[PDB]
This record gives structure tokens, C-alpha cells and sequence, in this order.
């Protein structure tokens, strides 16, 4: 149980991260910046 | 003597040293950074918030060493390299 | 028994292994983040009184925007603002979800958690750190050219320290991951270790450690995001 | 609460109770609270003094030729010259600032800092 | 199963501490932000009316 | 010879190193942070309360490490990893 | 080679490390806090009354750790964990 | 007793020393540099921009040592030289 | 060989650690307190009478730790616990 | 058992000592030099370019010691003196 | 194996630790006290005679620990307690 | 086993201790001296040369001690005393 | 059947190594601190140079003293190992 060797999970987790990034780079941050600019 | 006993005794000594050094470093660095922050606040009480950003950076960096060490400590005492 | 590692729901596919526990924890964190994002998007009050979700999201965006402006031109690297933000929240949630009382017993006397923070898994931290590494290296490539960027980093702030600079760069990704790893991995042990006590005395040390771990996780998310921003900035200069 | 006194070479400009006194000595930004230890510092060339009172808005002042003296009784700020926020005009704060002369530029910067736009 | 009871009591303590000390200040901060933005909007409306 | 003897001797030495380093870190960090606190309270007595907010943070950031060390110390001397 | 002999020697070494670390940390931390107190009193002779309140706190946070170490040292030598 | 057992025990202890000393050094250096940075920011808030180029130089040096040590730690543990 | 020989060697190493750590702590803490005292007397000649009070307290703590360790050093090397 | 085993274990522990102390020295010295540099840049921003000339010397000098220690990794770990 | 051999080797290591700790404490404390003395004399030349009084006490205290250590080192090596 | 193996292992460990302590002392002393040199140069630029006379002296002293250790280390590993 | 002399010699070498490690740490740190004070004073008061050597040297004289004492005992540990046989 080395628990330090990279596993296949490395890729999978990365994939999921990107999805979150995709939903935060397009549907969260731009609206927030627009709202702050409007204020 | 069973070789694995020697290996794991050496590993326990090694991990003890790992975390002894890590705790020394983390304690000293946290103390020094907190000293800087407390002195800055006492010297300018309203500056408090502005200091949290840099201070934590320092904390982070300091803690890095300690916690990085901690990881390898586990690697010494849970998956001992060179174990037979 | 502590059972360090011992990932659950481990499976195999395409000639490579995957840790079911880490995948599930990361997916749950992503679901929480997506739910918060859509709660914000549905209920954006450009003119009305903002709700809690909008307040939290705008506070995070303001903090990260301030960090970027202080570090590098906010109009030079806008893409850092989302990335940073998401990282923060991602890590934060991944840690805060551990505060729940999901640590049961497997009848062997050793604790087992239904949910384990994915940052205790080397794969999660490695993914985040290496993604940040490639991201800001590509940003430096764009901002300074394919040839200038490696030369600039090799020379560093002082040319004669060329070797040290090399190591420094190699230190940036690893330091990002292991640090986070440790800060969470230790927790996975402490609670497990606290399980060794009987309930009527286990309750208190467990409560204290989890309360402190809330702050530890928040601080680690903040540090990861801030160091990501700062590394981005150092790679986009001149 | 502690007694602040902004005193010029010619006429004492202001005196009264306050709850906090922020300024910028040559060493660095300093905040003074009621029982601060005795101290004597020199305000920065383009210093600004912010006096926070109780029940009234912060009083912001641009200072030329500054000198801070904190004593167990009261706090005193000495100015070769000083202008309040109301008595400062943005335009001349701009043309006066960015001028070649060192003292002129410093006075302009102090006036801008007192204004708030920095 | 005993460790489950221990963690449950610990989480009850954590929740009590939160709702006792952390929730009030953060709720007040949220209310302050809401009131600040509301006052800003009201001031803008009054400025247009003026 | 019984391997467990070597196992537990190495574990005890490792735990001793753990706890010694933890004591070093805790003592020195607390001393430095307290020096900052004392100097600040001397400089600005009315900032006393406002100074406890950062000081405790520092203490926390220090003390946890020590207690973390303590935890691992126990892990060495009560459930020795690799014991056999 | 009695197992108990090896375990006792390891326990003695571990207790020695624990007490060495505790003494170093306690002595240096107390010295630093006392330095802060002495400088504060020298600057403001009458501030001493309000400087003991933080100073003692610091001393506590130092001595506590040291005394904690002491307890565990007594655990190592007398109630040696893992001793058979 | 096979030679490799003693070799690997010594190697694990050696690596423990390696990166325990590395962690102590990194913690101390990071704390000290961060104290400098926090004091500078507290005194001169506008200096935050210009206080990072030297700071992250010295930190860049400090961490270097530590990580170099880490590298050799691996060489001691995962590629133990002289290991028959 | 003789188990008591191993126990005595372990106890001697332990006590050496006791007193080495105690001496480091005492020396450094006393140096820090004395630096504070010397600076205070320099900046305030008449403060001497009112400075020895806190200074002693500082030293009183420091030496305490040291001498406490000394006592236990004796216990290690003169009435060795677990010395079968 | 063969003597090369004992000699190589001793060499590994010795090299761990060497460059662990080297890393401690390098980290602390570089941190202190960087503290000086950062404070100087904060107090005299224009002095930045002028401050490297002394700074690097210090760093270089400090680094020299570290690298000298690193040199004795080659002498100890790889080509062990006295190896038979 | 001769038990006297083990006991004497342990005593030699213990005395080495004794004197190492004593030397570290003495050097650090004397350096800090001398730093205070030199800074005080530089700041105010008139106090050259006034500062040597407190300084000596400081040094005294520091030196005492060292010499005490030395004494016990002799006891450890020349007349080893528990020798048999 | 060969007695020379034990002698050489002890000698290598002792030389590692010597060089580690020398590196710690030299690195930190050079760092402190360079810190004060950098501060002095920052306070005024014209003092550069005037400040190299004392700074060098100090570094000299520091380096000398370190180099003495080096010599003794060369004695330990190569001309191992009491090799028999 | 390892020679007792070998165990004594190994213990003596480790002990002397500790002696030098501690002595060098102390000497280096103390000289560095005293030198820091010296050069700070020189930077502030140039006219104090001749005045600042009398305290400085005292400091150094004390610091090195301890160091050299350690050296002496190191020799006694290595070349005249007490309890040697």
C-alpha cells in the first residue's frame, strides 16, 4: 500500500475537475463579473 | 533476527526523525510569522485584514515543509521502501 | 489497526486501476459545486437584494480578482480568475464534506469512513497540481514565446543562479500537491486514530479535531488558489 | 478616547477628542489608540492624517512638513501646512501633483491622499 | 458501532459550536452586505428622482 | 531473539523523537508569538483584545502540529506500524 | 538478550529525547517571553502590571507543552508501552 | 543477518535525517522571510508589489536546499547505493 | 550478554540527552533574558532595580526546566527505572 | 555478517547527518539573508539593485558550506572511505 | 560480549551529548549577551562601565550550565555510574 | 564480524556529525553576519567598504571553526584513530 | 566475538563527533550574532570602531573558549579514550 504511486484515478479526477471548471468559467464567473460591473 | 524487524525498526526511527524535524520547522515558522503579524497589527490595528493575505502565504510555505515531511513519514511507516 | 490507504470500491478498466472512493468523493464535490453554480445562475439579482449564494460567489470572485490585480494585470490573464476561483471552492468543498459523521466501524475494530476527502488521495492532489503546472507554463509560453519562456525561467531573476531556478520550477508543482496531500492525509489518520477511543471519550477529541480541520481545509484551499495565482503571475512577466 | 491636536506653525488648526489616529511616518503606517506609548516620529513627505472620532465621520487632512508626538495625555501633529478634506480642490490637487518641484509634487500627493482618490 | 456513536456526539458538538458562535457573525455579515447593496440601490433611485 | 523487542524499541525511540520535536516546535513558537503579543500590548494596551484574535490563530497553527505529533507518537507506541 | 532489556533501553532513550526536546523548547520559549517582558517594562516601568497577563499566558502555553512531555516521559520509563 | 537488512535500515535512518534537517531549514527560512514580508507590507502597504521579487528569490533559494535534500532522500531510500 | 549492561547503556544515553537538551535550553534562554536585561539597563540606567524582578522570573522559569531535567537525569543514571 | 554492510550503513547515516545539517544551515542562513534583503528593499526601495552585491555574497558564502557538505555525499555514500 | 564494553560505549555517547548540548548553549547564550553588550555600548558609549554588571550575571548563568554539563560529563566517562 | 567494520561505521557517523554541526554553525553564522551587513548597507550606501573590515572578521571566525571541523572529519574518516 | 575495544572506540568516535557538532554549532552561531552586533554598530556609529572591539572580543573570547574546551575533550575521547581496553 504505497498510496503514493499515481493511479488511473489521476486522469478520471482531472476529467471531473475540468467539467467543474467548464461550469465555473462560463456560467458562474462571467455573470458575477457582469453583476459587479453593473453595481 | 528477522530482517523485516530490522527494516521496520529503522523505518520507525527514520519517521520519528522526519516528524521531529518537521514539527520543529513548522512550530518555529508559525511562531515567526505570527510574531510578524501581531507586531504589524499592534503597530497599526486597522491593518489586520490587509496582513492576512501575505501572512497565510507564509504559513502555507512554512507548513509545506512539515506536511510534506508528514507524507513521507507515512511512506516510511506504512509502505516501508526496501522492505523484504 | 489504522489501515492507511486501503481504497474502497477500487476497480480496473482499460488496463489501469481506479479508486472508487476517490472518484465518488470527487464526483460528489463536483455535484455540490454544480448545484451551487446553478443556484447562483437561476437566482442572479443584478438589481435586487442578493441571496446567500450570490453573496458567497461574488465574495470569492472579488477576492480572487483583487489577488490577480495585485499580482498581474487582470486584463492580461483573465482566465486565471475562473480557474483560481473553481480551485478554491473545489478544494474547500472536498475538505468540508469530511466534517460529516460518516465514520463507522467495519466490525474489525478499525474505523472506515463512508466519505473520505479526495485530497487524501495522491491522485486528486497530483491532478490539481499538474493541471495548474501545465496551465501556467502554457500561459508563460503564450506571454513570452515558446523559446523565450524556457530561457527566461532558466535564467530566473538572476542569471547566475540558473541551476537553482531549475529546481525551483520543479519544486512548484510538487510543493503544491504534497503540501495539500499532507494537510488532508494527516486528518484521515487523526480521526481514524481517534476512533481507537471508546465513544464516551472519543466524542470530544474527535469534535475538537474536526473543528480545527474545518479551518485547516479552508486555509489550504485559500493557499492553493493564491499560490496558483502567484505562480501564474511569475510566469507572465516582461 | 484621546485628545488629538493638529497645530500649524502659525495657527492651531484643530483640537479635540478622538478614538483613533492613522498616519504614515517615515518608518511606516502608524495607528494610534488612546493609551499608546510615548512616541515621536516624522510624517512622510506626502503624509495624510485620518482622525476617527465617535459619532462623526473620519476627518482626513493633508499635511506638509509633518511631525507626530504621542504623549500619555494627548496626541499632537505638527504641520508646516495642512488642509482639510473640505478645503481641498481636486483640480489644483491634480495640476499641483505630477509637477517637477519635489515639494510641489509632495504637497499635491498629500492633497490627493487626503481627498481619497490617491 | 461505538465509534459511530462517538463521531455522532462529536458532530453534534461541532454543530452546536457552529450555530452558537460562527453562524451569528456570518449571518450578520451577510445582512450587512445585503443592507449595503440595498442602500446603494435606493440611493441610485433617489439620485435619478433628484 | 524476539523481533517484537526490536520493533518496540525502535518504535519507542521514534516516538521520543516525534515528541521531542513537537515540544521544540510548540515551546519556541509559543514563546515567539507571546513575545510579539507582550510587545504589542506594551505598545498599544487598548489593542489587547484585537491582538488576541491573531495570537490565538498563531497558537492554533502551532499547537495543532504539536498535538498532531502527539497523535502520531501514540500511533508509534500503542499501535506500532509493521508490528509482528 | 532479554526482550525486556532491549525494550527498556529503547524506552530510556525515548524518554531522554522527550525530555531533551521539552527542556530546549521550554527554556528558550520562556527566555523569549521574558525578553519581551523585560523590554516592555524597561520602556514603560508602570506597564508591568498589564504585561504579566499576556506573559503568564505565554508561559502557560510553553510550560503546558513541557509538562505534557513530562507526563509522557513518565509513561515511557515506568509504564513502558509494548513492554512484555 | 543478510547485509541488505542493515543497509536498508541505515538508509532509512539516513533519509530521515536528510529530510528532517531539510524540513527544519525550510520551516525556519520560510518563517523568517515571511516575517520580513509581513513587516514590510504592514509598514508600507504599497510595497506589496515590490516586496515579492526579492522575497520569492530568497524563498526560492531556501526551498531549493530542502528539495535537493528530498531528492537525495529518495536516492537513499528508493535507490539505496551500496545495497547488495 | 548481560541485560543490565544494555539497560545501563540505554539509560546513560537517555540521561545524556536529558542534560544536553536541558543545557541547550538553559544557555539560550539565559542568553535571551540577559540580552533583554542589558538592553533595558542601557536605555534606562535607573531601571536596574525594577528590572531584576521580571528578569529573575524569566531565569526562574528557565533554570527550573533545566534543573528539573537534571533531577531526572540522575533518576536515569542513578536509580534506573526498569533496571532488572 | 559481512563488514561492508556495517560500513555502508554507517556511511549512509553519516551522509544523512552531513547534508541534513547542511540543509538546516542553508535554509536558516538564506532565510536570514533574505529577511535582510526584503527589509532593506522595504525601507529603501531604490536600494534594491544595490542590495544584491552584499546579499548574494552572504547567500553564496552560505551556499558554499551547503555544497561542500553535498560534496561529501560523493565521498561518503558512493565511495565509502574505509570500505573493505 | 563484555558488558563493560556496552556500558562504556553508552557512557561515551552520553558524555558526548552532554558536552554538545553544553557547548551549544554556551556559544548561543554568550553570543546573544555579547550582541546586547556591543549594541548597548554602540548606542550609548557612556554606559560602557554600567552594562558590564548585568552582562556578567547573564554570562555567569550561561557559563554555569556549561560547566555543570562538563562536570557531569566527567562523571559519565571517568567514573561511569552503574559500571559493572 | 570484523572489528574494523565497527570502528569505521562509528568513525563515519562521527564525521557526519562533525560536518553537520559545522555546516549548521557556518551557514547560520554567515547568514546572520550577512543580514546585518545588508541592513547596514541599506541604511546608507557609502558604508559598503567601511563595513567589509568587520564583516570579514566575523565571517573569518565562523569559517575558521567550520574548517577546523573539516580537518577533524578528514582525520576521522581517513586516519581513523584507534583503528587497530 | 567482537572485540570490546572496538565497541569502546566506536562509542568514543560517535561521542567526539557529537562534541564537535555541538561546539561548532555554538561557535558559529555565537560568532555570527556577535559579528552582527559589531557591524550594525559600525554602520550606525563609525567613530565607535575602536570602542566596540573590547566588548566584541570578550564575546568572541568566551564563545571560542567553550568551543576549544570541547575540542580538548574530543581529543581526550578519541586519542585517550577513557575506559579503553
Amino acid at each position: 500500500s504505497n498510496f503514493l504511486i499515481p493511479n488511473g484515478t489521476f486522469f478520471a479526477v482531472l476529467i471531473i475537475f475540468l467539467i467543474v471548471l467548464g461550469v465555473i468559467s462560463k456560467w458562474v464567473v462571467p455573470p458575477i463579473s457582469k453583476v459587479l460591473a453593473e453595481r | 533476527l528477522d530482517p523485516n524487524a530490522i527494516i521496520t525498526a529503522g523505518a520507525l526511527i527514520g519517521g520519528g526523525l522526519i516528524m521531529g524535524g518537521g514539527a520543529i520547522g513548522a512550530g518555529i515558522g508559525d511562531g515567526i510569522a505570527g510574531n510578524a503579524l501581531i507586531s504589524g497589527i499592534a503597530r497599526q490595528p486597522e491593518a489586520q485584514g490587509r496582513l492576512f493575505t501575505p501572512f497565510f502565504i507564509t504559513v502555507g510555505l512554512v507548513e509545506a515543509a512539515y506536511f510534506i515531511n508528514l507524507a513521507f513519514m507515512a511512506l516510511f511507516v506504512f509502505a516501508t521502501p526496501g522492505l523484504q | 489497526a489504522i489501515h492507511v490507504g486501503h481504497h474502497t470500491l477500487v476497480f480496473e478498466l482499460f488496463g489501469m486501476t481506479f479508486n472508487g472512493d476517490t472518484i465518488l468523493a470527487t464526483a460528489v464535490t463536483a455535484v455540490i459545486v454544480i448545484a451551487l453554480a446553478f443556484y447562483l445562475r437561476a437566482k442572479v439579482t443584478s438589481t435586487g437584494v442578493p441571496s446567500g449564494v450570490q453573496l458567497f460567489w461574488e465574495a470569492l470572485t472579488i477576492q480572487m480578482r483583487q489577488q490577480i490585480e495585485g499580482s498581474i494585470g487582470m486584463k492580461i490573464a483573465p482566465f486565471v480568475l475562473p480557474l483560481s476561483v473553481t480551485i478554491f471552492v473545489f478544494i474547500l468543498i472536498s475538505n468540508w464534506l469530511a466534517v460529516l459523521p460518516l465514520q463507522y466501524g467495519g466490525a474489525d475494530g478499525a474505523a472506515a469512513e463512508l466519505y473520505k476527502a479526495p485530497a487524501s488521495d495522491i491522485n486528486f492532489v497530483l491532478a490539481l497540481a499538474l493541471f495548474v503546472f501545465v496551465c501556467y507554463h502554457a500561459a508563460g509560453i503564450w506571454r513570452r514565446g515558446i523559446v523565450g519562456h524556457p530561457i527566461k525561467v532558466v535564467k530566473g531573476h538572476v542569471a547566475f543562479l540558473a541551476p537553482i531556478n531549475i529546481v525551483e520550477e520543479l519544486a512548484k508543482p510538487i510543493s503544491l500537491a504534497l503540501r495539500l496531500f499532507g494537510n488532508i492525509f494527516a486528518g484521515g489518520i487523526l480521526v481514524a486514530l481517534i476512533a481507537m477511543f471508546p465513544w464516551y471519550i472519543q466524542w470530544f477529541p474527535n469534535a475538537v479535531w474536526k473543528t480545527f480541520d474545518l479551518f485547516v481545509g479552508l486555509i489550504q484551499a485559500f493557499i492553493f488558489s493564491l499560490l496558483t495565482i502567484l505562480y501564474f503571475s511569475q510566469s507572465m512577466e516582461l | 478616547d484621546l485628545n488629538v491636536e493638529i497645530v500649524a506653525v502659525e495657527r492651531e488648526l484643530w483640537s479635540g477628542p478622538a478614538t483613533f489616529v492613522f498616519t504614515r511616518t517615515t518608518a511606516g503606517e502608524i495607528g494610534i489608540l488612546p493609551r499608546h506609548i510615548p512616541l515621536v516620529a516624522q510624517l512622510v513627505d506626502d503624509a495624510m492624517v485620518r482622525v476617527e472620532r465617535e459619532g462623526e465621520d473620519d476627518l482626513r487632512i493633508a499635511v506638509d512638513g509633518g511631525f507626530l508626538s504621542v504623549t500619555e495625555e494627548t496626541v499632537r501633529i505638527l504641520v508646516e501646512n495642512a488642509q482639510f478634506e473640505s478645503e481641498i480642490d481636486a483640480d489644483a490637487a491634480k495640476e499641483d501633483a505630477a509637477s517637477d518641484d519635489e515639494r510641489t509634487a509632495a504637497w499635491g500627493r498629500a492633497r490627493l491622499r487626503a481627498l481619497g482618490q490617491i | 458501532m461505538s465509534i459511530f456513536i462517538g463521531q455522532l456526539i462529536g458532530f453534534a458538538v461541532i454543530a452546536f459550536i457552529i450555530v452558537k458562535w460562527v453562524v451569528p457573525p456570518v449571518r450578520t455579515l451577510m445582512r450587512n452586505q445585503q443592507e449595503a447593496v440595498r442602500a446603494a440601490l435606493a440611493e441610485s433611485a433617489e439620485a435619478a428622482k433628484k
